[PDB]
């Protein structure tokens, strides 16, 4: 395995190169938007951020080591968590808002506007907040973005010893984040309290993800607000 | 199963 | 107001959580083992009901938590109590390889679950956190510290709980090099053991869904508590 | 009121 060879700043330098791009929304501000509507917005978006994502999986370090099977279901069990940490990651400098697209900051006043929608939009809010007090850096954050989706599915016969090698993917992972740390000048103490509140961030993480499937399942339902094929394959796996 | 296809390709 | 928690010593910390745990209940002692969805969930409803008041009386003695208001307590619980009792359960699951033991008279396997619609799915994610926890070598010092954290931790969105949060990771560090492991070693099993963490909140997550599709079923009822914890995920 | 609130004032 080429992962397991990688120093930490190999390592951060690989992650840092296969950062997916920011992509743009189709909100139009002269354009009326409905509730429906508006979510239109996101979950086209979040379906082009999805093609994007499939791609940066396969530049973390470990993840083609995987079988397709396998690589299928990280992705599966992850997907909306990454999409989030994501969302959290470029709305640290708008406090109070959520950058979504470069052309879609949305304040909590517009987070109302769909109705469900209120409490996953604090949630987001104050998951960019912690962010932003503990000043997260881009290192940390892709860091944070590859254990999610090593992490998220591991744990859902005799060959598969797969999930041993994600656990030594991931003990290099928290390596880096200690050799990131360590580089910043914090003493063990701090080294060891800030890779606690950055983990302790993904189960939040986590749970937004979980409710927002849940939202997303509603959705569907009511079969008004447009879900992509991908999208909808996506939420099956996490029904079935 | 379109995720299988894009891991694939 | 300055909080006694953060003037703990690492082992007067352990010593304190130690001394908060819970006991282990029982179940009924019918010797029928459980296979229809009616007399399994009425058992683990009835025996979750009774952990929680259990549960209660542990928060108010886990350090910190009683110097948050009445109402941000109410809230650490809502938010935490299923991801406090499954913790528990693949805790002392840890010795009984492939079952739960939900009590020392009720140790159910596989097959069990999959009598039950939807059932198997949080059995084996259960399975798999317990055996994970084995092959770990879980201490109970490091167990009670995770217990700790999931109850701080999974509804605090503030500064106190905050720093107790960080006392509590201190704690964790102390204890394992208490147990002689290196300092690769330690940041190394502290995540591991955090990541943990996000596969407790995900089984709650889906226990509760699955606790609300069996309170619209009214297939056996439910405490008003355990109806209310379940009614402030919503 | 919840039963939440007063098992915690015990
Ligand atoms: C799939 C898009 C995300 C979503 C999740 C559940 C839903 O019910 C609807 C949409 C979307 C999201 O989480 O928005 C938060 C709700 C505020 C209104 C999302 C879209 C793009 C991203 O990059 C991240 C998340
Ligand atoms: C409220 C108790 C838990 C529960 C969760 C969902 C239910 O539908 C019924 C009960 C209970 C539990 O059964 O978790 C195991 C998986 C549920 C089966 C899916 C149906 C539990 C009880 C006591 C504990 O100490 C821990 C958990």
């Amino acid at each position: 395995s080429l992962a397991l060879s990688l120093t930490a700043d190999q390592m951060v330098s690989a992650l840092l190169d296969a950062e997916p791009p920011i992509l743009y929304s189709e909100y139009d501000p002269t354009r009326p938007f409905s509730e429906a509507s508006m979510m239109g917005l996101l979950t086209n978006l979040a379906d082009r951020e999805l093609v994007h994502m499939i791609n940066w999986a396969k530049r973390v370090p470990g993840f083609v080591d995987l079988t397709l099977h396998d690589q299928v279901h990280l992705l599966e069990c992850a997907w909306l968590e990454i999409l989030m940490i994501g969302l959290v990651w470029r709305s640290m400098e708008h406090p109070g808002k959520l950058l979504f697209a470069p052309n879609l900051l949305l304040d909590r006043n517009q987070g109302k506007c769909v109705e469900g929608m209120v409490e996953i939009f604090d949630m987001l809010l104050a998951t960019s907040s912690r962010f932003r007090m503990m000043n997260l850096q881009g290192e940390e954050f892709v860091c944070l973005k590859s254990i999610i989706l090593l992490n998220s599915g591991v744990y859902t016969l005799k060959s598969l010893e797969e999930k041993d090698h994600i656990h030594r993917v991931l003990d290099k992972i928290t390596d880096t984040l200690i050799h990131l740390m360590a580089k910043a000048g914090l003493t063990l103490q701090q080294q060891h309290q800030r890779l606690a509140q950055l983990l302790l961030i993904l189960s939040h993480i986590r749970h937004m993800s979980n409710k927002g499937m849940e939202h997303l399942y509603s959705m569907k339902c009511k079969n008004v607000v447009p879900l992509s094929d991908l999208l909808l394959e996506m939420l099956d796996a996490h029904r079935l | 199963k379109i995720l299988h296809r894009l891991l694939q390709d």
